């Protein structure tokens, strides 16, 4: 089993630059005979099937335009993407087809942008939800950049760590910034024993952090 | 134009046997090579079978992982490639891509997936719970199994300003949300919906965001 | 036909 290793595991470039990532493969596959490479390459967009973008090392897929360079032979190989734009954030995979088929771990592309403040949001147990036994507290903090950001949740002043359920967004294509929500769930009862909840965020594009409060 | 349509994902039990199919469509589907690719939760892919044109009497080739176990075949007359998977085991979750793959080049088309899910856990409907406060309302769709779960604004009308959070799995039980935000006007004038769509379990709620 | 890097037919 030829295994192919890529690198970086990540990258962050700025639209406008070009991008160089890099595939080896366990064996070599350059053939003999036809003297070609048989080294593919592919991308994945967030939430899309995955796109061939160049097959035999360097040749470009059909209508995939000429930003595409693959290169390399034998045992390395590269990709280069040039005016790299908002349009091409996704995870590139290297495959081989010398003998039966074998990918590699993807290297995932991301585009530095300008920082951007989150836009948070908290939102009270539905009258539904608290019918049920439940209650969850949910805050949204969208729209930001870089992805790090810290969320605590604070119960009449006191930090509930236990029971927080985040998830962030992948970057989005067109503005390129990140989302996250965070999910407070406590009992009815529990609910019922306290008054002002808070969403509290920490990011660097602000000296103080981000308070999304409501008193039950 | 190429089409490439597979269907009969689902939750199965650990060695169950489950078959998928795809349609193929815009091509000449009896002379090319066609392929499964999966992807596991979250993993990169991985590519599963082929079956190489009748002019290549059929060939058939497996991943050392899958061999013995699934058996690709096809039928050129309907244009369909199939994937009858048995002994199936919990490795085996994942999205499954059908694959136009010409033999020599690479692999052209791939389809849009169909989920499958290998575990004992049961079929769990989704509670659909309405965040109510440019003002942004949300969407809470908790507590469902398997994935994947489809959730839309206004059937469709609300695209832009959405932003739906990927699920994440808790006590055997999944949870996600969606957050939409329309400028103060449209709301509450303009009707908002939460379009939820759960087909492990035939659901789909209608959630307005009213307040 | 036999090879998975073929490319030539055969019956």
């Amino acid at each position: 089993d030829i295994q192919l290793t890529q690198s970086p595991s990540s990258l962050a470039v700025s639209a406008g630059e070009k991008v160089t990532m890099n595939c080896k493969s366990s064996q070599n596959l350059l053939h003999s005979i036809t003297r070609k490479n048989y080294l593919a390459w592919y991308r994945q967009k967030p939430g899309q099937s995955p796109k061939l973008l160049i097959y035999w090392a360097s040749t470009r897929g059909s209508g995939v335009p000429d930003r595409f360079t693959g290169s390399g032979s034998g045992t390395d190989f590269t990709l280069t993407i040039s005016s790299v734009q908002a349009e091409d954030l996704a995870v590139y995979y290297c495959k081989q087809s010398y003998n039966l088929y074998t990918f590699g771990g993807g290297t995932k592309l991301e585009i530095k942008r300008a920082d951007a403040a989150p836009t948070v949001s908290i939102f009270p147990p539905s009258s539904e939800q608290l019918t049920s036994g439940g209650a969850s507290v949910v805050c949204f903090l969208n729209n930001f950049y870089p992805k790090d950001i810290n969320v605590k949740w604070k119960i009449d002043g006191s930090e509930r760590q236990n029971g927080v359920l985040n998830s962030w967004t992948d970057q989005d294509s067109k503005d390129s910034t990140y989302s996250m929500s965070s999910t407070l769930t406590l009992t009815k009862d529990e609910y019922e024993r306290h008054n002002s909840y808070t969403c509290e965020a920490t990011h660097k594009t602000s000296t103080s952090p981000i308070v999304k409060s409501f008193n039950r | 134009q190429v089409q490439l349509q597979e269907s009969g994902g689902g939750l199965v039990q650990p060695r169950g046997s489950l078959k998928l199919s795809c349609a193929a469509s815009g091509f000449t589907f009896n002379t090319d090579a066609m392929n499964w690719v999966r992807q596991a939760p979250g993993k990169g892919l991985e590519w599963v079978a082929r079956i190489r044109s009748k002019g290549f009497n059929f060939a058939t080739y497996y991943a050392d992982s899958v061999r013995d176990r699934f058996t690709i075949s096809r039928d050129d007359s309907q244009s369909m490639l199939y994937l009858q998977m048995n002994n199936l085991k919990t490795e085996d979750t994942g999205i499954y891509y059908c694959v136009r793959g010409r033999d020599g080049e690479a692999m052209d088309y791939w389809g849009q997936g169909t989920t499958l899910t290998v575990s004992s856990a049961k079929t769990t409907p989704p509670s659909v719970y309405p965040l109510a406060p440019m003002v942004t309302l949300g969407c809470l769709v908790k507590g469902y199994f398997p994935e994947p779960v489809t959730v839309t604004w206004n059937s469709g009308s609300l695209s832009s300003g959405v932003h739906t959070f990927p699920a994440v799995l808790q006590s055997d039980l999944y949870t996600l949300s969606s957050s939409v935000t329309v400028p103060s006007s449209p709301r509450p004038s303009e009707t908002v919906t939460c379009n939820v769509a759960h087909p492990a379990s035939s659901t789909k709620v209608d959630k307005k965001i009213v307040n | 036909c036999k090879e998975w890097l073929s490319t030539a037919p055969c019956g």
